[PDB]
C-alpha cells in the first residue's frame, strides 16, 4: 500500500495512483485475525455456524454475539471484529424488519445484500467515516429464491455463495465445503457438518473450547430463524468431536 | 581524470583551425547540469567539463 | 577469464601471480554467525505456524528426498507477516539451530552504500555467497530498506536506494537461479511496500502469523513460570480473559517486569500488585492520576 | 505509529489502536463486581474519594429503579451513557409497562458507542458498565466496553485490579445462581476486597452496593445496610 | 449525509491577489475544444467542435450544444464532467422561471442566478469551483443576447468572444474581421473560422455543432449544413 | 512529479489541477482497469447488446446470483465495469432515481433520460470533496420509445453521451479501435450479428475466447420491453458463432 | 494523405514516424511487401494511444 | 539538583537501566530474562536526556550518549557504515549503557513520494533498529532511545525486546 | 501466444535477413518495450524467444552498468551494443531498464549524476546517428515511470508492447506443463485451479504446484495429493489482493 | 540569552551590536537560513563549528540573525531536503546545552515574532527572558532623530517634527529609512543637500512600504 505522511491511507475519499484506497485493505485483515464463520446455502433453508471463542470462563451463551437474527427468517453471521458487526447488524435488522411487516412476504435476498454493501461502500466513499472491518453473510429463505446465501466483503462487493467461509482458515474450510455437496442437500444433515469443519478450524493447541451457536432456518423449525435449540445444538458438535478422532 | 577538459579543446580546435566548422553535440545534458555535487571526484570531473566548455565557446 | 583478481608488480608490470574470485569485506560479515534453539514446543503457541515455517523453510533442505519424491521445485523465497512479537524471527531460529540450515544474517541498511553502484554489486554478491552454498536461507531484516521504487524524482531521492531495490529482482529472474536458495522475508508493514518485491511465485510461500489467544497464551506462561516465580493469583492466560487479547512478546514483557519489581524489593516472590504494576508500566503517563480516572 | 492518528485509520493488527487505548481508561477506574442470581442482579461497588477531608461517594450512578449502573473508567462517560439509558427506562415505562429486556437495553447503547468509531478521530466511551437488570428473562449482569460489543456474563470482574477478583467468581461460578439475595451482595464484597492487597481492606465507608430484582427497585446503599454483608473476610493472599 | 462531511474552502487567497483555483481551472477552458458565441445584432449563434475522433456516437441527443428550453441554448469549453451537471441546472432555473413569467429565462437575468450558485462553490466547502466556461444564448423581448460565464462566476457581456483551443488568436481574429453590428452572415461565417483556426478532431459532419437562436426559438443545427458553413474555409 | 503532486489539495479531493483535469478524477478513471472487467457495447436495429466479462473468482458460486448485469427497470438492463465495490453503491443509486421518473411519469423511463439522471448523479461524487467519485460506470441498452434501441454510456465521473459502439475497459482505446473497424465495414445487424460483433471484439483485444460462464450478454429486444438474462446456453450459442466469420 | 493525419490531436513527429514504422512491420508479418488499409490504420491508433478514446474524456 | 531529585520518573527509569549493568547475577537468580530497550518521549524540554544522564552517573556504567545528526554524513551509507560499527563496539563491551540523543535524524518517517524522500534519513534508523536486541537473542547491554517525535515510528522498534516498556517524559507528572 | 508474435516480427526477422523488412520499404523497429502488470512474464519473454533462436545473448544487470568512476558508465553502454554488433546476428537484453533510466535532473545527487550519462549515451547508439544493423533490445519494465522523458516518447522505445496477464485459455495450458515434473495421486483439479484462479499472473501459476508440495506434506503423502491444490489457489489469491493493489495495464 | 520579537524594525538588529560593545563579547554572526545548504550533512557540521568557536573566543555572544527563517520555509530547493533541515534544528539544540552544557555562549535570537518559529527550538528554560517590544510612540522617536540629525548635514531645512508627527506608532527602522532614503534622493536632483523637499519625498514611500495608514484609518 502506501505509508504516505499525509492522505490516501490516512484519509479514505482520496485513491491511489491506481485506483484503490488504503484503508478499506487495512480493514480486510481483520477479519482474518478471529474465529470463523460458515454459512452454506441449501434449498429448504440455510444452515450457519459461528464458533463463538471461550475467552473467559465465566460466560454464557449470548455473550460476544456473533449471530445475530435479522429477521425471523433471515440470519446474519459475521466474522472478524465484533464491533463493525453490530453497525451492520442494526441496519440489516431495520430493513428486513420493514420488508416483512409491509409486503407480507419473505425478502428476496439478492437485493438486500446489494443495499447493504451499498452502506458499506457508501461509508468508504467518505473520509469522515470509517470502511467496515468485518465481513458478514447474510442468508435467507424465501418462496420466490428459495434459500439464498450472499457473502460481503469489508469492500462492499456482493456475491452469492452455494456455501462460504470467512474467517481465520478460509482456505482449509472451502475446500472441505468443496468436497461435499451441501449446496442442495437437506438442513438436518448439514447442521452436523457445519460443525465439523468448525472442528477442523479450531485448534486445542491454539484455543482452549468454543460455544457452538448455529442458527436453523430450515425444515425442523418450518423456515422460522431461531439459534439453534439445546438439543440440536449439543447433537451436531458432539459428531464434531467423535469423527474426527 | 584530468583527461576530460583535455579533449573538448582538441575536437574544438579542429573546428576551428578549418573554418568554417560545425561543432554539434547530439545531447547536451549529463554535462550541462546547474548543479554539481562537487565533493567526490566523480562529480568534480562532470564541473570540470562545463567549466572548460564556457571558456571555449567564446574562443571560436 | 573476466572477474578474475591477479597480481601484477608496479614496478614494472607482469603477471605477480593468480588469485581466485573473492568477494568485499561488508559481505565476510554478512555470511553465517548461526543462532540458538528455541525448541519447537518451548516456542509457546502458535501452532498451526510450528507447521508453515517448518514445511517451508528447513524441510526441503534438510528432508530434501521427500520433496524429490513429490516432484516440486523448491521455493524461490517466503514471507513472514503479520503485526510483531507474533513469533515469526523467533520460529525461524528454533529451526535453523535443530536441523542444521545456513541463515545468512544481513542487515536491509548494509546493501545500501556510499560508493555509487556498487551497493547493488553487494546485493550481487550475498546472493552469489548462498548459490555456492545452495541451499541456504538468507536472513533479511526490515525489507523497507531494500528500497521502494516508485520514483519520478528529479530533487533527490539518492537511486542508489532505487538500483538495489531492482537488483533484487534481477537476481530473483530465473535466468540467474534463486530456485534452491530460498529467501526468509519479514516485515511488519507489507503496507508501505509494492508488489514486484512481493506477491507469490517471487517469493512462493506466504506465511500468516494473525493474534494469539489463550491456549498460545497458556503455553509460552508455563514455559516461563520454570525460569521464574508466578503467582498463584494471577497468570498472563487467565489475566487476558478479563481483559482482551495480546501478543506473546507483550506476554512476556509484563512477565519479566513483574519480576522487575519484585526483584527490586528483595523477594523472589511474585505478587499480583506487581503484574497490575506491569500494565501501569507499558502505558504512559504525563499527569499520573486514576482519582481523576477515578 | 499512523494508524492510530483518528479511529476512522484502520490498523493492520485486526482491531485500531484507539480502540484498545479506551480499554486501559476502564481499567484505571473502580474495582467492580458484579454478580447475578437467578432472581436479583447485585453490583459492587468500589469507593474512591479526591480529597482526604471528603467522604466518599457512590460509583454505582442509577439509571433508575429497575435498570442501574456501575462505574469503571471516567464518571463523566459513563453519566453521558446514563441519560440516554434514563430516557429509555422512561419510554419503556410508556410502550410496554414492565422493566425494559436488559439485552435490549443494551444493545441500543452499543449503537450508541458505535457511532464515534465510526466518526474522524472522535473518542470511544472509555467506561465499561456492568449493568444490573431484572426483565421477563431473568437477572442480567452485562459486560459493556469501550467497544460496541457487549459479552452476558455469569460474573465478571472489571477495573483495576480485578484479576484475584476474577478467580473469586470461578471458585463460586455454580454458587451465586442458587444462593439467597444476602449472600449474593456478601460474595461480592468477598471478591472486591480481593483486588486490594492484604493490608487494604473494605470498610462501610468506601462500600457501594445497587441490588435490583424480582422483589425491589434499585437501592443503593452507601452506609443505609452495607454492614451485615461487610461481615467475614477472606481475601487472596499476595 | 451519513457523514460529517466538509465546509472549509479549498480557496485561500494570496499576497498576489489571486484566487489559486480558478486559475488552474482557466488552463482547463483553454485545453477544450473551440467554442465561440458571437450576437450579431440579428440572431445569436453559438458554434463548436466537438472531439469525438471515431463518429461512433449515435447522438440524436445530447451534445455540446445543448436546448436549454426553446429560446436558450448552452455551449460549453473544457471537459464534459462539469457541463453535465450545469445543463441540467439550468434546465431547472428555465423551469422555476417558466412557471411565474412563463416566457422562459432570459440571459442577462440567467447568468446572475447561475453566477450566484458558482461563487459558493468554490467559496463553501465540500464543492469545487467548475472548470468551464459557458456561452449563454438567447433571443428574448426582441434583443439577442450573448453572455460568458467564466469558471469563477463572473459574467461579461459580449459582442463576440472565444474560448476553447486557441482562444488568444481566435479574440484577435474576432476583433479584425468581426466590427460591431455587423450582419448575421458575417457572425456565423467567422464562427466557423475559429473552429478552423485550429481543428484536429476528425473531419466528418458529425464532430461540429452550431446551435442558433433567432426570432423564431432555438434549434440545433443538422451536422451536414455546419459543414457547408466550413466548406468555405481552406 | 505528476499524478499525485500537491498544488492545493487536488491529489486529495476534487479541485483543479495544474494537469487540466483533476488528479482525483484521473484515478477514478485509472480505477476502472482495475476490475478487470473489458466491454463492448454494439448498438444493433433490434436490440441493444452488452457484453462484459463476468467475473468469477469461486468455484462456489452459483451463477445466477454473481452477474453485473442488473435490471434498473422494465425498460432497462445495464453492466457495470470497473471496481465491484463500486458497482453496487451506483446501482443501487440508479434504482431509485429510476423508480421517482417511475410514479410521477406512468410510464418507463427513456434510455437518454436515465443515462441523465444518473449521470448528473454521478457528477456530484465528482464535484465533492465530501466523497471520491466512483470506480465505476454504468452502460445502458433499452428500447427507446421511439428513437429505437439505444446505447448510451455514462461516465465514472458523470458526463453521457449516445454511441453507435462503445468500449471500456482495462483497455479502453484499443477495444474501441477495433471496434470502429467491425462497423466500417457493415455486415448489418439482425439480433445475431450484433452480439456476434460484440463478443469478437472482446475476444481479440484481450486474446482470450470464453466459456459462456465467463462472460455475459444482456439483451432488450424489441420482442418485449423488460430486460432478460439470455443464460449460459443462449450465450454459448452465440459463441460458437463467431467461427468463419465474415 | 488527408484522412490519416486529421483523425487525431498533432503529436511530435517521432510519434509519426514510428506510427509508420509498424504499418511496414504488421505487413512483414501477414509476409506483404503493400502494407494495408487495415495494417496501417491499426498501426497508426497504436503506440501513441488514445486516438479513439473520447468516450469518458470528451472534450 | 536542576532534576527535581528523586521524581517518579526517575524510579521507573532505574528498573529497567541500572539494575542490570550493575548485577546481571541477580537477572540469572531469579531467572528473568534481561530487559532491553526503554523509548523516552515527549516534545523539547521535558528532559528525555536530563533523566538519563542522571540515571547513567548513578550506575556508574561507561556512558557514550551521542546525536544521530553525526551519525548521517557524505551520502547515503556511509552514516549507515558509522552507526553499525559503533553500535557492535559498544556491544562488545561489557557493562555499557548508550543514550541514542534526540534523533529524529535517525529516526523520523518511512516514506517516499518520488519528489523526495526519507531515504538517506531511513538507511540508518533502520540500521539502528536492527542492531539493537539484534537477530541475536540479546545482550545484557542497555540501549535507550530518545525521540522527539511518537509519530514517526514504524512497528520493528516498537516490539517488545527492542522496546520492551514504553516510558512517556512528557509534560513531568 | 499472440503477444508473443508482435515480439518475434522484431527480433527474429532481421536477424536471418534485413531483406524482409527493406522489401516494404522501411527501417526494422529498434527497442522493444515490455510492459505488462506485475508477474506477467516481461523479463521472461525476453529471455525465451532468444533461448529458442540460439543466436549470441548478451544478459545484461542494469545495477552493474553505474559504478562510483565517472565515464566508466557512459562506456558500458556502448560497450555492451560494440561488442553486440561484432558478433552479429545478436540480442542485447537488458532486464529493468528503470536502473539506466533517469529523470532530467540537477538537483540531484552523485548516484543521479551518473545516471542521466548512461541514459544519454543510450540514445545516441539506438536511434541516433548510429544505427543497429541486426542488434535488437529487448527491455523489461515492470513500470515504466522512471525513465527519462525523451525515452519515453516513441521513437525510442518505438514498441510498446502490452503483455496481459494470464489468458482464461492460458492459465489452463500453463498449469499443465508446470505440474508434469510433479508425482500425481490422480489429480483433475485444474479446471478448478482456473475458476477460483483471480488476479492469476504467471508467477502465480507456477506457485500453486510450488505450495501444494508443502501441504502434502502434513497431509502425509509423499506425493501431491488433490487437497493440496483447492488450499493452494484460494491461499495464494486472498494474500495477493489483501497486502497489495497490483498496477493494471502499465503505461 | 534574550529572544527578541514584536513588531519587525524597533531595532532590533541595532541593540545586539550596541550591547555587545559595552560586555566586550566576541561578536559572531550567522544566519539562519545559510545553515541549511544544498551540500549533504555539511548542515549540522557547521552548526557544531558555529558553537565551537563561540566557546574557544570566551565572552561571547552569537546573535542569530533571522533564525526564523528555517521554521517559516521548507524550501524544496535544496537537494538535502526535508531531511537537512530536521538534522539540522536538533544539532543547535545539542550545541546550546544538551549533554554538552556549554557555558559563557549566550544567544540572542533575532525573530520577526515566536508564533512564526519552529517548536523545536523554541522552549523554555534554554533562554530565561523573553522581551516583547511595545509599538514605538511619537515620544521615542524624537531622540533617535536627534542623533541621525547629527550625524547629516546640519541645517535649519532638516524638520524633524512634522514627519515624526505625521506617520502613526510605528518602528525605529522608519527613522532610519527617512535618513537614507533622503541622502540617496538628494543625488537624482544632483545636489549634494538633504533639505525639507527630500524629506517629504521620503515620508510616502517609507510609510507604504512598511506598513501603510490609508487601510488602517478605516477600522480605527
Amino acid at each position: 500500500m502506501s505509508s504516505i505522511g499525509t492522505g490516501y491511507d490516512l484519509s479514505a475519499s482520496t485513491f491511489s495512483p491506481d485506483g484503490r484506497v488504503f484503508q478499506v485493505e487495512y480493514a480486510m485483515k481483520a477479519v482474518e485475525n478471529s474465529s470463523t464463520a460458515i454459512g452454506i446455502r441449501c434449498k429448504d433453508g440455510v444452515v450457519f455456524g459461528v464458533e463463538k471463542l471461550v475467552l473467559s470462563k465465566l460466560y454464557e451463551e449470548g455473550s460476544n454475539k456473533r449471530l445475530f437474527n435479522v429477521d425471523r427468517h433471515v440470519g446474519m453471521a459475521v466474522a472478524g471484529l465484533l464491533a463493525d458487526a453490530r453497525s451492520l447488524a442494526d441496519i440489516a435488522r431495520e430493513e428486513a424488519s420493514n420488508f416483512r411487516s409491509n409486503f407480507g412476504y419473505n425478502i428476496p435476498l439478492k437485493h438486500l445484500a446489494d443495499r447493504v454493501a451499498m452502506y458499506v461502500h457508501a461509508y468508504t466513499l467518505y473520509s469522515a467515516v470509517r470502511p467496515f472491518g468485518c465481513s458478514f453473510m447474510l442468508g435467507s429463505y424465501s418462496v420466490n429464491d428459495g434459500a439464498q446465501l450472499y457473502m460481503i466483503d469489508p469492500s462492499g462487493v456482493s456475491y452469492g455463495y452455494w456455501g462460504c467461509a470467512i474467517g481465520k482458515a478460509r482456505q482449509a474450510a472451502k475446500t472441505e465445503i468443496e468436497k461435499l455437496q451441501m449446496k442442495e442437500m437437506t438442513c438436518r444433515d448439514v447442521v452436523k457438518e457445519v460443525a465439523k469443519i468448525i472442528y477442523i478450524v479450531h485448534d486445542e493447541v491454539k484455543d482452549k473450547a468454543f460455544e457452538l451457536e448455529l442458527s436453523w432456518v430450515g425444515e425442523l423449525t418450518k423456515g422460522r430463524h431461531e439459534i439453534v435449540p439445546k438439543d440440536v445444538r449439543e447433537e451436531a458438535e458432539k459428531y464434531a468431536k467423535e469423527s474426527l478422532k | 581524470l584530468g583527461e576530460g577538459p583535455r579533449m573538448v579543446r582538441d575536437v574544438f580546435r579542429l573546428a576551428k583551425e578549418n573554418a568554417p566548422a560545425i561543432i554539434f553535440i547530439d545531447e547536451i545534458d549529463a554535462i550541462a547540469t546547474k548543479r554539481f555535487d562537487a565533493q567526490t571526484g566523480a562529480d568534480r570531473e562532470v564541473q570540470r567539463i562545463l567549466l572548460e566548455l564556457l571558456n571555449q565557446m567564446d574562443g571560436f | 577469464k573476466p572477474g578474475d583478481l591477479v597480481g601484477v608488480n608496479k614496478d614494472s608490470y607482469l603477471i605477480l601471480e593468480t588469485l581466485p574470485t573473492e568477494y568485499d569485506s561488508r559481505v565476510k560479515a554478512m555470511e553465517v554467525d548461526e543462532r540458538p534453539t528455541e525448541q519447537y514446543s518451548d516456542i509457546g503457541g502458535l501452532d498451526k505456524q510450528i507447521q508453515e515455517l517448518v514445511e517451508a523453510i528447513v524441510l526441503p533442505m534438510n528432508h530434501k528426498e521427500k520433496f524429490e519424491n513429490l516432484g516440486i521445485q523448491p521455493p524461490k523465497g517466503v514471507l513472514m507477516y503479520g503485526p510483531p512479537g507474533t513469533g515469526k524471527t523467533l520460529l525461524a531460529r528454533a529451526c535453523a539451530a535443530q536441523t542444521k540450515a545456513t541463515f545468512l544474517k544481513l542487515a536491509g541498511p548494509q546493501l545500501v552504500q556510499m560508493f555509487i553502484g556498487d551497493g547493488a554489486k553487494l546485493v550481487r554478491d550475498a546472493f552469489a555467497l548462498a548459490k555456492e552454498k545452495a541451499p541456504s536461507i538468507i536472513f533479511i531484516d526490515e525489507l523497507d530498506a531494500i528500497g521502494t521504487k516508485r520514483f519520478d524524482s528529479e530533487k533527490a531521492g539518492d537511486r542508489e536506494v532505487q538500483r538495489t531495490m531492482l537488483e533484487l529482482l534481477n537476481q530473483l529472474d530465473g535466468f540467474q537461479p534463486n530456485t534452491q536458495v530460498k529467501v526468509i522475508a519479514a516485515t511488519n508493514r507489507v503496507d508501505i511496500l509494492d508488489p514486484a518485491l512481493l506477491r507469490s511465485g517471487r517469493l512462493d510461500r506466504k506465511i500468516e502469523f494473525p493474534m494469539p489467544n489463550e491456549e498460545a497464551r497458556a503455553r509460552i506462561m508455563q514455559i516461563h513460570s520454570r525460569k521464574m516465580n508466578v503467582s498463584p493469583d494471577v497468570n498472563y492466560e487467565e489475566l487476558a480473559r478479563c481483559t482482551d487479547d495480546f501478543n506473546g512478546a507483550q506476554c512476556k514483557a509484563v512477565c519479566v517486569e513483574a519480576g522487575m519489581i519484585a526483584l527490586r524489593r528483595g523477594a523472589t516472590e511474585l505478587t499480583h500488585e506487581d503484574y497490575m504494576e506491569g500494565i501501569l508500566e507499558v502505558q504512559a503517563k504525563k499527569k499520573a492520576n486514576l482519582q481523576y480516572y477515578a | 505509529n499512523q494508524y492510530d492518528n483518528d479511529v476512522t485509520v484502520w490498523s493492520p493488527q485486526g482491531r485500531i489502536h484507539q480502540i484498545e487505548y479506551a480499554m486501559e481508561a476502564v481499567k484505571q477506574g473502580s474495582a467492580t463486581v458484579g454478580l447475578k442470581s437467578k432472581t436479583h442482579a447485585v453490583l459492587v461497588a468500589l469507593k474512591r474519594a479526591q480529597s482526604e477531608l471528603a467522604a466518599h461517594q457512590k460509583k454505582i450512578l442509577h439509571v433508575d429503579n429497575h435498570i442501574g449502573i456501575s462505574i469503571a473508567g471516567l464518571t463523566a462517560d459513563a453519566r453521558l451513557l446514563c441519560n440516554f439509558m434514563r430516557q429509555e427506562c422512561l419510554d419503556s415505562r410508556f410502550v410496554f409497562d414492565r422493566p425494559l429486556p436488559v439485552s435490549r437495553l443494551v444493545s441500543l447503547i452499543g449503537s450508541k458507542t458505535q457511532i464515534p468509531t465510526q466518526r474522524y478521530g472522535r473518542r470511544p466511551y472509555g467506561v465499561g458498565l456492568l449493568i444490573a437488570g431484572y426483565d421477563d428473562m431473568g437477572p442480567h449482569v452485562f459486560q459493556t466496553c469501550p467497544s460496541a460489543n457487549y459479552f452476558d456474563c455469569r460474573a465478571m470482574s472489571i477495573g483495576a485490579r480485578s484479576q484475584s477478583a476474577r478467580t473469586y467468581l470461578e471458585r463460586h461460578m455454580s454458587e451465586f445462581m442458587q444462593c439467597n439475595l444476602d449472600e449474593l451482595v456478601k460474595h461480592g464484597l468477598r471478591a472486591l476486597r480481593e483486588t486490594l492487597p492484604a493490608e487494604q481492606d473494605l470498610t462501610t465507608k468506601n462500600v457501594s452496593i445497587g441490588i435490583v430484582g424480582k422483589d425491589l427497585e434499585f437501592t443503593i446503599y452507601d452506609d443505609d445496610d452495607v454492614s451485615p454483608f461487610l461481615d467475614g473476610l477472606e481475601e487472596r493472599p499476595q | 449525509m451519513a457523514e460529517r462531511g466538509y465546509s472549509f474552502s479549498l480557496t485561500t487567497f494570496s499576497p498576489s491577489g489571486k484566487l489559486v483555483q480558478i486559475e488552474y481551472a482557466l488552463a482547463a477552458v483553454a485545453g477544450g475544444a473551440p467554442s465561440v458565441g458571437i450576437k450579431a445584432a440579428n440572431g445569436v449563434v453559438l458554434a463548436t467542435e466537438k472531439k469525438q475522433k471515431s463518429i461512433l456516437y449515435d447522438e440524436r441527443s445530447v451534445h455540446k450544444v445543448e436546448p436549454i428550453t426553446k429560446h436558450i441554448g448552452l455551449v460549453y469549453s473544457g471537459m464534459g464532467p462539469d457541463y453535465r451537471v450545469l445543463v441540467h441546472r439550468a434546465r431547472k432555473l428555465a423551469q422555476q422561471y417558466y412557471l411565474v413569467y412563463q416566457e422562459p429565462i432570459p440571459t442577462a437575468q440567467l447568468v446572475q442566478r447561475v453566477a450566484s450558485v458558482m461563487q459558493e462553490y468554490t467559496q463553501s466547502g465540500g464543492v469545487r469551483p467548475f472548470g468551464v466556461s459557458l456561452l449563454i444564448c438567447g433571443w428574448n423581448e426582441g434583443r439577442p443576447y450573448l453572455f460568458q460565464s467564466d469558471p469563477s462566476g463572473a459574467y461579461f457581456a459580449w459582442k463576440a468572444t472565444a474560448m476553447g483551443k486557441n482562444y488568444v488568436n481566435g479574440k484577435t481574429f474576432l476583433e479584425k474581421r468581426y466590427n460591431e453590428d455587423l450582419e448575421l452572415e458575417d457572425a456565423i461565417h467567422t464562427a466557423i473560422l475559429t473552429l478552423k483556426e485550429s481543428f484536429e478532431g476528425q473531419m466528418t459532419e458529425d464532430n461540429i455543432e452550431v446551435g442558433i437562436c433567432n426570432e423564431a426559438g432555438f434549434r440545433r443545427l443538422t451536422p451536414t449544413e455546419v459543414r457547408d458553413y466550413l466548406a468555405a474555409i481552406a | 512529479m505528476s499524478r499525485g503532486s500537491s498544488a492545493g489539495f487536488d491529489r486529495h479531493i476534487t479541485i483543479f489541477s495544474p494537469e487540466g483535469r483533476l488528479y482525483q478524477v484521473e484515478y477514478a478513471f485509472k480505477a476502472i482497469n482495475q476490475g478487470g472487467l473489458t466491454s463492448v457495447a454494439v448498438r444493433g436495429k433490434d436490440c441493444a447488446v452488452i457484453v462484459t466479462q463476468k467475473k468469477v473468482p469461486d468455484k462456489l458460486l452459483d451463477s445466477s446470483t454473481v452477474t453485473h448485469l442488473f435490471k434498473i427497470t422494465e425498460n432497462i438492463g445495464c453492466v457495470m465495469t470497473g471496481m465491484t465495490a463500486d458497482s453496487r453503491s451506483q446501482v443501487q443509486r440508479a434504482r431509485y432515481e429510476a423508480a421517482n421518473w417511475k410514479y410521477k411519469y406512468g410510464y418507463e423511463i427513456p434510455v437518454d433520460m436515465l443515462c441523465k439522471r444518473i449521470a448528473d448523479i454521478s457528477q456530484v461524487y465528482t464535484q465533492n470533496a465530501e466523497m471520491r467519485p466512483l470506480g465505476c460506470c454504468m452502460i445502458l441498452i433499452g428500447i427507446d420509445e421511439e428513437q429505437g434501441p439505444q446505447v448510451y454510456k455514462c461516465d465514472p465521473a458523470g458526463y453521457y453521451c449516445g454511441f453507435k459502439a462503445t468500449a471500456a475497459g482495462v483497455k479502453q482505446t484499443e477495444s474501441t479501435s477495433f471496434l470502429e473497424k467491425k462497423v466500417k465495414k457493415k455486415f448489418d445487424w439482425t439480433f445475431e450479428q450484433t452480439v456476434e460483433t460484440a463478443i469478437t471484439c472482446l475476444s481479440t483485444v484481450l486474446s482470450i475466447d470464453f466459456k459462456p460462464s465467463e462472460i455475459e450478454v444482456g439483451v432488450v429486444t424489441v420482442e418485449n420491453p423488460k430486460f432478460r438474462i439470455l443464460t449460459e446456453a443462449e450465450i454459448d450459442a452465440h459463441l460458437v458463432a463467431l467461427a468463419e466469420r465474415d | 494523405l488527408e484522412d490519416y493525419v486529421a483523425r487525431p490531436d498533432k503529436i511530435s513527429g517521432a510519434d509519426i514516424n514510428s506510427i509508420c514504422q509498424e504499418s511496414g512491420m504488421l505487413a512483414v508479418r501477414e509476409n506483404r511487401y503493400i502494407v494495408l488499409a487495415k495494417d496501417f490504420e491499426k498501426a497508426y491508433k497504436t503506440v501513441i494511444k488514445k486516438d479513439e478514446q473520447e468516450h469518458e474524456f470528451y472534450k | 539538583s536542576d532534576v527535581g531529585g528523586c521524581k517518579e520518573q526517575i524510579e521507573k527509569l532505574r528498573e529497567v537501566v541500572e539494575t542490570p549493568l550493575l548485577h546481571p547475577e541477580r537477572f540469572v537468580n531469579l531467572g528473568i530474562e534481561p530487559p532491553k530497550g526503554v523509548l523516552l518521549f515527549g516534545p523539547p524540554g521535558t528532559g528525555k536526556t536530563l533523566c538519563a544522564r542522571a540515571v547513567a552517573n548513578r550506575t556508574d556504567a561507561c556512558f557514550i550518549p551521542v546525536i544521530g545528526s553525526e551519525l548521517v554524513q557524505k551520502y547515503v551509507g556511509e552514516g549507515a557504515r558509522m552507526v553499525r560499527e559503533l553500535f557492535e563496539m559498544a556491544r562488545t563491551k561489557k557493562a555499557c549503557l548508550i543514550f541514542f540523543d534526540e534523533i529524529d535524524a535517525i529516526g523520523g518517517a518511512r516514506f517516499d513520494d518520488g519528489a523526495g524522500g526519507d531515504n538517506e534519513v531511513q538507511r540508518t534508523m533502520l540500521e539502528l533498529i536492527n542492531q539493537l536486541d539484534g537477530f541475536d537473542p540479546r545482550g545484557n547491554i542497555k540501549v535507550l532511545m530518545a525521540t522527539n517525535r511518537p509519530d514517526t515510528l514504524d512497528p520493528a522498534l516498537m516490539r517488545p525486546g527492542r522496546l520492551d516498556r514504553k516510558i512517556e517524559f512528557s509534560l513531568p507528572d | 501466444s499472440e503477444q508473443i508474435r508482435e515480439l518475434r516480427e522484431v527480433i527474429e526477422l532481421p536477424l536471418t535477413n534485413p531483406e524482409l523488412f527493406q522489401r516494404v520499404g522501411i527501417i526494422p523497429p529498434k527497442g522493444c518495450l515490455l510492459y505488462g502488470p506485475p508477474g506477467t512474464g516481461k523479463t521472461l519473454l525476453a529471455r525465451a524467444v532468444a533461448s529458442q533462436l540460439d543466436c549470441n545473448f548478451l544478459k545484461v544487470v542494469s545495477s552493474s552498468i553505474v559504478d562510483k568512476y565517472i565515464g566508466e558508465s557512459a562506456r558500458l553502454i556502448r560497450e555492451m551494443f560494440n561488442y553486440a554488433r561484432d558478433h552479429q546476428p545478436c540480442i542485447i537484453f537488458m532486464d529493468e531498464i528503470d536502473a539506466i533510466g533517469g529523470r532530467r535532473f540537477s538537483e540531484g545527487t552523485s548516484a543521479d549524476r551518473e545516471i542521466q550519462r548512461t541514459l544519454m549515451e543510450l540514445l545516441n547508439q539506438m536511434d541516433g546517428f548510429d544505427t543497429l544493423h541486426r542488434v535488437k533490445m529487448i527491455m523489461a519494465t515492470n513500470r515504466p515511470d522512471t525513465l527519462d522523458p525523451a525515452l519515453l516518447r516513441p521513437g525510442r522505445l518505438d514498441r510498446k508492447i502490452h503483455i496481459d496477464l494470464p489468458n482464461e485459455q492460458a492459465r489452463l495450458d500453463i498449469l499443465k506443463i508446470h505440474a508434469g515434473p510433479i508425482t500425481k495421486h490422480g489429480e483433475i483439479d485444474y479446471e478448478a485451479i482456473v475458476k477460483l484462479s483471480d488476479g492469476f499472473n504467471g508467477a502465480d501459476l507456477r506457485n500453486v504446484c510450488t505450495e501444494a508440495g508443502m501441504f502434502a506434506i502434513r497431509a502425509d503423502h509423499d506425493f501431491v495429493v488433490q487437497e493440496d491444490f483447492m488450499k493452494a489457489v484460494r491461499k495464494v489469491a486472498d494474500s495477493k489482493k489483501l497486502e497489495s493493489k497490483l498496477d493494471y495495464k502499465p503505461v | 540569552g534574550v529572544i527578541l520579537y514584536g513588531p519587525p524594525g524597533t531595532g532590533k538588529t541595532l541593540l545586539a551590536k550596541a550591547v555587545a560593545n559595552q560586555t566586550s563579547a566576541t561578536f559572531l554572526r550567522v544566519v539562519g537560513s545559510e545553515l541549511i545548504q544544498k551540500y549533504l550533512g555539511d548542515g549540522p557540521k557547521l552548526v557544531r563549528e558555529l558553537f565551537r568557536v563561540a566557546e574557544e573566543h570566551a565572552p561571547s555572544i552569537v546573535f542569530i540573525d533571522e533564525i526564523d527563517a528555517i521554521g517559516t520555509k521548507r524550501y524544496d530547493s535544496n537537494s538535502g531536503g526535508e531531511r537537512e533541515i530536521q538534522r539540522t534544528m536538533l544539532e543547535l539544540l545539542n550545541q546550546l546545552d544538551g549533554f554538552d552544557s556549554r557555558g559563557d555562549v549566550k544567544v540572542i535570537m533575532a525573530t520577526n515574532r515566536i508564533e512564526t518559529l519552529d517548536p523545536a527550538l523554541i522552549r523554555p528554560g534554554r533562554i530565561d527572558r523573553k522581551i516583547e517590544f511595545p509599538l514605538p510612540d511619537e515620544k521615542t522617536k524624537k531622540r533617535i532623530f536627534q542623533i541621525h540629525t547629527s550625524r547629516m548635514t546640519l541645517a535649519d531645512d532638516v524638520t524633524l517634527d512634522d514627519l515624526i508627527m505625521a506617520k502613526d506608532d510605528l518602528s525605529g527602522a522608519d527613522i532610519k529609512a527617512i535618513c537614507t532614503e533622503a541622502g540617496l534622493m538628494a543625488l537624482r536632483e544632483r545636489r549634494m543637500k538633504v533639505t525639507n523637499e527630500d524629506f517629504k519625498k521620503s515620508k510616502e514611500n517609507v510609510l507604504y512600504k512598511k506598513q501603510e495608514g490609508t487601510p488602517e484609518g478605516l477600522y480605527l
